[PDB]
RNA sequence: AGCCAGGAUGUUGGCUUAGAAGCAGCCAUCAUUUAAAGAAAGCGUAAUAGCUCACUGGUCGAGUCGGCCUGCGCGGAAGA
């Protein structure tokens, strides 16, 4: 689940997070969720969280994630003792920060979007919350 | 949105921005309408809670700037990344 | 902190007399209350009282908001006291007074056979009725709550001490 | 109608009157057949409206003998007649038979005078409308 | 009984009462929800 | 806040069905009357009734509440 299907280079640096990046303003919707602190992002915690925003809001509204996994990352199968190179790709990883808004909606009430990213605020590994619109 | 008050800054950047940005103050500009720019210190009670309200930026705004009152209009807003905090904004001439 | 501020109004029935920390109140139900106001002061009006605090004591209102509930059950408790609202239910069951001796038979091994605290009678006008007699508020409560706690009230016989209530903890079978 | 409190609703149909589930499940209890039932309404069904039982309220006395608040043609009976609509409308205003004039509704409610208690033409209208409001049906020019 | 580690507030004739240094769910229509802990 | 008193009318709301009286599928989130009253939260249950409610009023009487900003805490919290 979520990564691209051809790669220029797959053996990447792991580097670290910065604090900033691009975000805070909501420009796909009316109410969003944003990340409020440091953290490590997979494509199955964004799935589980696009599973549980689907039973809360269900066919209503639409709904948008401008987040998807910065870089591949290398892991070996077993327990192991490091050396002979790095291992295989198996799934994407990103790094987020507090500015991030993660998910947008728009189509539904307040209380309803809220309350479905609270439900889906529990796939994700930090203490997480909601933002509005600020009519600019 | 009804006339607010505004003053002269001439002391700018980084440690200055973060002094003005104390709890009490917010930094701005005036520009465009055929006129030079202007740099100026904004007191944060009212301007905040006016831009909680769409019409501050679909309807003109009156400025006070050394006790003579001009109209402009409000073009872009600046965010503070990890606090829900203003750290600067933009308005244009009429 | 809001009570402090209270008339708190008394019966023509007391008389309420006062010297510095001791207020001494007597009437019709047998008692004669020596009772203290000792880290707050109160002061009369015949029919009406007034507390504040006292120097050298806690500042504010808030302990003196405590002072006029005690003071109006010791009014309460010399002139009639308070009513009754404890109850048993089951056959054969019996709460009976032996003097200063209670008994309570909840068809076990003994029938309690517990001695009672100062200043406290115990009646029963009938075998499932049990009555608690005194001008202390507490006591006739405390001694109401060391009875029921024994072998506590049954689930679905709804047997043991219970009180007059309109919510019910007696179960319903189900089917199986 | 009037006096409608604590009762049970049950539709005319010789199809419904085996099937236990559609039925309150109490009324059996209570003392009706509902085979009986179905039987009690039939030249009361055919004489306002063709291939569809009646809804009908039921009430109960002693000696298990059951009365009707029911004798005159369902609101949403008599506007499936006025309306281009099929059996309802749903949401209002997405639809081009989702409307009635103001006059045929008037008009339809004295269809219905003999479960009128508002001694007044207007107060008809007030007792009618309601039921248009509830599918989805325009009332308004 | 249980613990678990969290309460929620479910129903409107539960409050949720804070006793003696603990938090405590009660619940007058259904002692099934009687909960330690919060 | 507590204590006290109410919680309508169109209406048996409309549709769909396996199924019904918020409360096992779906639709509007209607209008008049009124100081006030939803096709909704949790119970009741085989159900209904009804409560715990939304929503208003009396009584009393001058502050009160959710969220948010910013300083500082508690319980959550086991091992040889």
């Amino acid at each position: 689940m979520l990564q691209p299907k051809r790669t220029k280079f797959r053996k990447m640096h792991k580097g670290r997070n910065r604090g900033l990046a691009q975000g805070t303003d909501v420009s796909f919707g009316s109410f969003g969720l944003k990340a409020v602190g440091r953290g490590r992002l997979t494509a199955r915690q964004i799935e589980a969280a696009r599973r549980a925003m689907t039973r809360a809001v269900k066919r209503q509204g639409k709904i948008w994630i401008r987040v998807f996994p910065d870089k591949p990352i290398t892991e070996k199968p077993l327990a192991v003792r490091m050396g002979k190179g790095k291992g295989n790709v198996e799934y994407w990883v990103a790094l987020i920060q507090p500015g991030k808004v993660l998910y947008e909606m728009d189509g539904v009430p307040e209380e309803l979007a809220r309350e479905a990213f609270k439900l889906a605020a529990a796939k994700l590994p930090i203490k997480t919350t909601f933002v509005t619109k600020t009519v600019m | 949105m009804f006339t607010i008050n505004a003053e002269v800054r001439k002391e700018q950047g980084k440690g200055a921005s973060r002094r003005l940005r104390a709890a009490n103050k917010f930094p701005a500009i005036i520009y465009g309408g055929k006129e030079a720019p202007l740099a100026i210190e904004l007191d944060h009670d009212k301007v905040m809670n006016m831009q909680a309200k769409a019409e501050f930026y679909s309807e003109v705004l009156t400025i006070v700037v050394d006790g003579k009152e001009i109209k402009v209009k409000a073009q872009d807003v600046q965010r503070h990344p990890y606090k829900p905090k203003l750290q600067h904004i933009d308005f244009v001439r009429a | 902190s809001r009570v402090a501020k209270a008339p708190v109004v008394v019966p023509a029935g007391v008389d309420v007399k006062i010297n510095g920390q001791v207020i001494t109140i007597k009437g019709k139900n047998g008692e004669l209350t020596r009772t203290l106001n000792d880290a707050v002061e109160v002061k009369h009006a015949d029919n009406t009282l007034t507390f504040g605090p006292r120097d050298g004591y806690a500042d504010g209102w808030a302990q003196a908001g405590t002072a006029r509930a005690l003071l109006n059950s010791m009014v309460i408790g010399v002139t009639e006291g308070f009513t009754k609202k404890l109850q048993l239910v089951g056959v054969g069951y019996r709460a009976a007074v032996k003097g200063n001796v209670i008994n309570l038979s909840l068809g076990f091994s003994h029938p309690v056979d517990h001695q009672l605290p100062a200043g406290i009678t115990a009646e029963c006008p009938t075998q499932t009725e049990i009555v608690l007699k005194g001008a202390d508020k507490q006591v006739i409560g405390q001694v109401a709550a060391d009875l029921r706690a024994y072998r506590r009230p049954e689930p679905y016989k709804g047997k043991g001490v219970r009180y007059a209530d309109e919510v019910v903890r007696t179960k319903e079978a189900k089917k199986k | 109608a009037k006096k409608v409190q604590a009762y049970v609703k049950l539709q005319v149909a010789a199809g419904m009157a085996n099937p236990s589930p559609p039925v309150g499940p109490a009324l059996g209890q209570q003392g009706v057949n509902i085979m009986e039932f179905c039987k009690a309404f039939n030249a009361k069904t055919d004489s306002i409206e063709k291939g569809l039982p009646i809804p009908v309220v039921i009430t109960v006395y002693a000696d298990r003998s059951f009365t009707f608040v029911t004798k005159t043609p369902p609101a949403a009976v008599l506007l499936k007649k006025a309306a281009g609509i099929k059996s309802g409308s749903g949401k209002p205003n997405k639809d081009k038979v989702g409307k009635i004039s103001r006059a045929q509704l008037q008009e339809i409610a004295q269809t219905k005078a003999a479960d009128m208690t508002g001694a007044d033409i207007e107060a008809m209208t007030r007792s009618i409308e309601g039921t248009a409001r509830s599918m989805g049906l325009v009332v308004e020019d | 009984m249980k613990v678990r580690a969290s309460v929620k507030k479910l129903c409107r004739n539960c409050k949720i009462v804070k006793r003696d240094g603990v938090i405590r769910v009660i619940c007058s229509a259904e002692p099934k929800h009687k909960q330690r802990q919060g």
